[PDB]
């Protein structure tokens, strides 16, 4: 049987009609250890950005990868578990973050991604109605989110 | 009609008030601020006329020349009301109003409240609550179609479905301390004011009338220590907006009057 | 924190040599002040909220049996009228009470009082 | 039909006279002139016409008053 | 128990009547048993209110039946008198449909009461 | 430059229908079946990896 | 022991507003 | 010379205004309210910006600082009153969710739209600025007007209008006359 994905509902062609306030970000793994190098809070730096309430959310694979950084990155770590980082559990074998992220996206058109990653950003622009968060100069940028 | 004079104040249902010279035969202003239909209406020799709207259960008093007006709301809660008594139902609508006074009036609202009013005060000064009682409970005959009398009965739901009488009048002799309310409970009831205008009680009643009281007036003949008073009600089957009322058992059209003396 | 709790434990205790020489001491006033005392002692919504943050009560109470205890065992011995079954008839169910506490403080005024009762 | 009404009424000796805001409603009229509004509080103060003054009308958007 | 359930209490009734009398001058209200039916069939209804002294009361219990298959809110006033009265109509209404509209400019007071009618269910 | 738009948008209405389905109020009248037939070896759900 | 002239009466304004119409 | 008078500008061009999402979702906008250009989009999104901000300076200040609730405040009543935030939401929280639909929502034209008084918005928009809505005893032809609470259910035909009860407009006369010829 063949397969063509429905077009999400919340699409209007290339504008996203279901992200709105309060916004859901999934947060990267670099996205941590850049915020900690410019000195942004997590929370407060996303509501800067958005000037509204922004509930981050780490999945499993995020959450794996800090654990394997090491020691070095003990602070992240203690960041990234602040109760008001809510968790996303994972049901795939794979712990590779960048797919889990494009993946999740493509199900479901109301995240926010957060990262800094040249490849990962590059793929997920491919996806219509996804915006883009990411840390660069002293604060956070939001790349297409209409509502700004 | 303002007292003595030639003004005529017309509320009308598309949420306005309307004044006429009828010498001049003509139109003069509108006002404008009711959320609902303007039900009734009353007027002194002022140009102070006040006004109810109905559902939004707001009682109006326009100073025509000031160009402003003032907002009367009751704003009781039977919550409150059984809590600080530790059947109180919850208003619905203001339909009557009359004047006692330049600076007091008093309304009637479809859950059988009379409330005394005065215009230092925006809520009710005085309240009498179920003033024409709670209409006949349904017969159980016709609620259900049970055989068993018992399902018929548990139907009744005990007193839940008791709803009170309408105060379908309402009339207040001009700058006395006397008024009359109607409903088609079957009497007419005369209440007394305070000295103070601070409340008041029932006078008494007059049981001739049956049917709907649609309108009360009052006329008064004799010498000034010695006056009688006759008071006529127009009593009709139906209520006069609409056919809402059920057929009242003995109610017919016609006018009820009431001669009344004074001794003492 | 202790040292607090040892400064109001301190400051009560002055309060209870206070009373000791207040004229009310002598009044039955108190005995009613002290049962006063005693039976006195016995997710959608939040995806909105902003949140920017990253029990002493059962203390409370038992300050304040410790309070009523100690006066009571004060006035009694100051005053022996107010020394007798009718008068601390209504106090016996909250000593037995007492007695169950956790605290050992209370207690130990529990046990005060019951030998002077004895 | 026209009505004429006057508010915030200050008697002023000082001056000799009494001042007030004039407010007119003239539904399906243009407007009222000065000559007949100086007519009709003439008449209403019970004072000449000579000694009535009146200015500085506006017409509210819409029309009407 | 009592085959009119639930009933709305005198608070809730006034802002039910409330929301019928809006939704009557906006052409969002469909009266009477046969036209409140409808609604439910084509589901375009919000919710069904009902008067619980109908006479007999059976002639409007197949309502709660599609409701229910439906789940769609239902509640009992206790007057037909006032329901129709507020409804806008001259004559008594025992039952009455407010009519699905997103769009609407009483949006906002229609979700309020139907959130409180499922609150009594 | 009023009604230019109006003609912009209710010309992209009529496009979105053809990239996805959209809600149309339902069913009106007798169920009529499916006008444009039905495909027996298609889907469109969104597949979970 | 606490160690702690009238001023003029307000008057009712003389006049007031007065309302006719014509025509 | 006189003083000066104040002015500003009530608009701001966006960041990026070649973003496709943000056309599609002006091209969105526009076509539901009925919108002459994108000037009314970028003065809605201004105003709302405005109050946003604000908003977070006073959530950043701690509870019961005096300039957060006396501030916060006069905001939530402001924005309840024009009706904009509901009566349940009195709080900056819900200030931060607001959105420009929510300011579209109380244009004049789009409530005589859904009031019934007009079939379309563009019909609403043409009955506006031809002078035949009047809001309470004011007529108001401006289609921009933010309608207040209150004032909702005042809106209505202007005494004036042939729609509201005056006389035939000149189409309507000019043709009984030639009719009647
Ligand atoms: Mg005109
Ligand atoms: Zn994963």
């Amino acid at each position: 049987t063949r397969n063509i994905p429905q077009v999400s509902s919340a699409l209007f062609f290339q504008y996203n009609q279901a992200i709105k306030p309060p916004y859901q970000v999934l947060i990267d793994t670099n996205f941590i250890n850049f915020s900690i190098q410019k000195k942004v809070d997590i929370v407060r730096g996303m509501m800067d950005c958005l000037l509204a309430k922004c509930n981050p959310l780490i999945t499993d694979c995020v959450m794996a990868e800090l654990e394997k950084l090491g020691p070095k990155y003990r602070i992240a770590l203690k960041l990234a578990r602040d109760p008001r980082i809510k968790r996303l559990s994972c049901s795939h074998k794979g712990t590779y973050a960048d797919d889990c992220l494009v993946h999740r996206v493509l199900q479901h058109k109301c995240y926010i991604v957060a990262t800094n990653d040249a490849g990962l950003k590059q793929r997920i622009r491919k996806i219509p109605g996804i915006p883009l968060m990411s840390v660069g100069g002293h604060a956070y940028v939001i790349e297409k989110l209409p509502d700004v | 009609f303002r007292k003595n004079s030639d003004q005529l104040y017309a509320s009308c249902a598309d949420f306005k008030i309307r004044t006429y010279s009828i010498n001049q035969f003509s139109q003069l202003e509108i006002l404008y601020g009711h959320h609902d239909i303007v039900e009734d209406i009353s007027a002194l020799a002022m140009e102070r006329c006040v006004t109810v709207g109905a559902r939004d259960r707001t009682a109006m008093l326009w100073k025509i020349p000031d160009e402003t007006r003032l907002t009367f709301r009751g704003g009781d809660e039977p919550q409150k009301l059984l809590r600080r008594w530790m059947l109180f139902f919850c208003e619905g609508s203001i339909d009557v109003v009359s004047m006692v006074d330049d600076f007091h009036f008093i309304t009637g609202s479809d859950n059988g409240n009379i409330c005394l009013w005065s215009l230092a005060k925006k809520k009710p000064i005085f309240t009498e609550r179920i003033a024409h009682g709670i209409l006949p409970e349904p017969s159980f005959n016709d609620i259900s179609g049970e055989t068993d009398e018992e399902l018929r009965k548990r139907q009744l739901q005990g007193k839940k479905l008791l709803q009170p009488f309408w105060i379908t009048s309402l009339y207040a002799i001009p700058y006395s301390n006397v008024f009359i309310s109607g409903s088609w409970s079957g009497s007419l009831k005369v209440w007394k004011i305070s000295d103070n205008l601070r409340s008041f009680e029932l006078l008494g009643e007059l049981s001739g009338a049956k049917g709907v009281v649609t309108k009360i007036q009052v006329v008064e003949s004799g010498k000034h220590g010695k006056e009688k008073f006759r008071i006529l009600a127009s009593i009709a089957k139906e209520h006069r907006l609409g056919r809402w009322i059920a057929n009242v058992s003995g109610a017919r059209n016609g006018i009820y009057s009431a001669v009344i003396d004074q001794t003492g | 924190n202790l040292r607090n709790q040892n400064k109001l434990s301190e400051l009560l205790r002055r309060y209870l040599l206070g009373l000791n020489h207040n004229s009310d001491s002598e009044s039955e006033s108190i005995l009613k002040f002290c049962h006063q005392l005693f039976q006195e002692s016995e997710e959608k919504e939040d995806f909105f909220l902003v949140n920017l943050e990253s029990s002493n009560s059962l203390l409370l109470n038992s300050t304040l049996q410790k309070f009523a205890l100690d006066l009571l065992r004060n006035v009694i011995t100051r005053h022996r009228s107010f020394l007798t079954v009718s008068h601390l008839e209504g106090f016996i169910p909250f000593l037995r009470d007492s007695l169950l506490s956790e605290n050992e403080g209370v207690v130990i005024s529990t046990l005060r009082i019951l030998i002077t009762l004895i | 039909a026209v009505t004429i009404r006057t508010r915030k009424v200050i008697s002023n000796p000082l001056l000799a006279r009494k001042q007030f805001v004039v407010d007119v409603l003239h539904p399906n009229r243009a407007n009222v002139s000065k000559d007949e509004l100086r007519e009709k509080l003439a008449e209403v103060y019970k004072a000449e016409k000579d000694a009535v003054s009146v200015f500085g009308f506006r017409t509210q958007f819409g029309g009407g008053k | 128990n009592p085959k009119a359930f639930p009933l709305a209490d005198a608070a809730l009734t006034q802002q039910i009547l409330d929301v019928v009398q809006q939704a009557a001058n906006l052409r969002q209200l469909k009266k009477g048993a046969n036209e409140a039916t409808k609604t439910l069939n084509r589901g375009i209804s919000e919710f069904i209110i009902m008067a619980a002294d109908c006479e007999p009361i059976e002639i409007l219990l197949h309502l709660p039946l599609l409701c229910e298959d439906k789940n769609v809110p239902y509640v009992f006033v206790p007057s037909r008198v006032a329901l129709g009265r507020a409804c806008g109509v001259s004559r008594p209404v025992i039952a009455a449909s407010i009519t699905t509209n997103d769009a609407s400019a009483i949006k906002t007071q229609i979700y309020a009461v139907k959130d409180k009618i499922e609150t009594l269910l | 430059s009023r009604v230019k738009k109006r003609k912009k948008y209710q010309k992209a209405q009529k496009k979105l229908k053809s990239v996805r389905a959209v809600y149309s109020g339902g069913q009106s009248g007798v169920y009529e079946g499916e006008k444009t037939g039905i495909k027996k070896g298609l889907t469109r759900s969104v597949k979970f990896k | 022991f606490d160690p702690s002239p009238r001023a003029a009466k307000k008057r009712r304004p003389a006049a007031k507003g007065k309302n006719l119409s014509f025509k | 010379p006189r003083a000066p008078r104040t002015y500003s500008k009530t608009y701001s061009t966006p960041k990026r205004p070649y973003e496709s999402s943000r056309l599609d979702a002006e091209l969105k906008l526009a076509g539901e309210f009925g919108l002459k250009n994108k000037k009314e989009i970028y003065r809605i999104s201004f105003q709302l910006s405005k109050i946003r901000r604000a908003a977070r300076d006073l959530l950043t200040r701690d509870e019961k600082d005096p300039k957060r609730l006396f501030e916060g405040n006069a905001l939530i009543r402001r924005l309840v009153r024009v009706g904009v935030l509901s009566e349940d939401k009195k709080k900056l929280d819900y200030v931060l969710a607001l959105k420009v639909e929510d300011f579209l929502e109380r244009r004049l034209q789009t409530q005589v739209y859904k009031l019934g008084l007009a079939k379309s918005v563009h019909h609403a928009r043409v009955l506006i600025t031809q002078r035949h809505i009047a809001v309470g005893k004011q007529i108001v032809n401006i289609p921009s007007f933010m309608v207040r609470l209150d004032s909702e259910k005042h809106i209505d035909f202007a005494p004036t209008s042939p729609f509201g009860g005056a006389r035939p407009g000149r189409v309507a006369r000019r043709n009984a006359a030639r009719k009647a010829e």
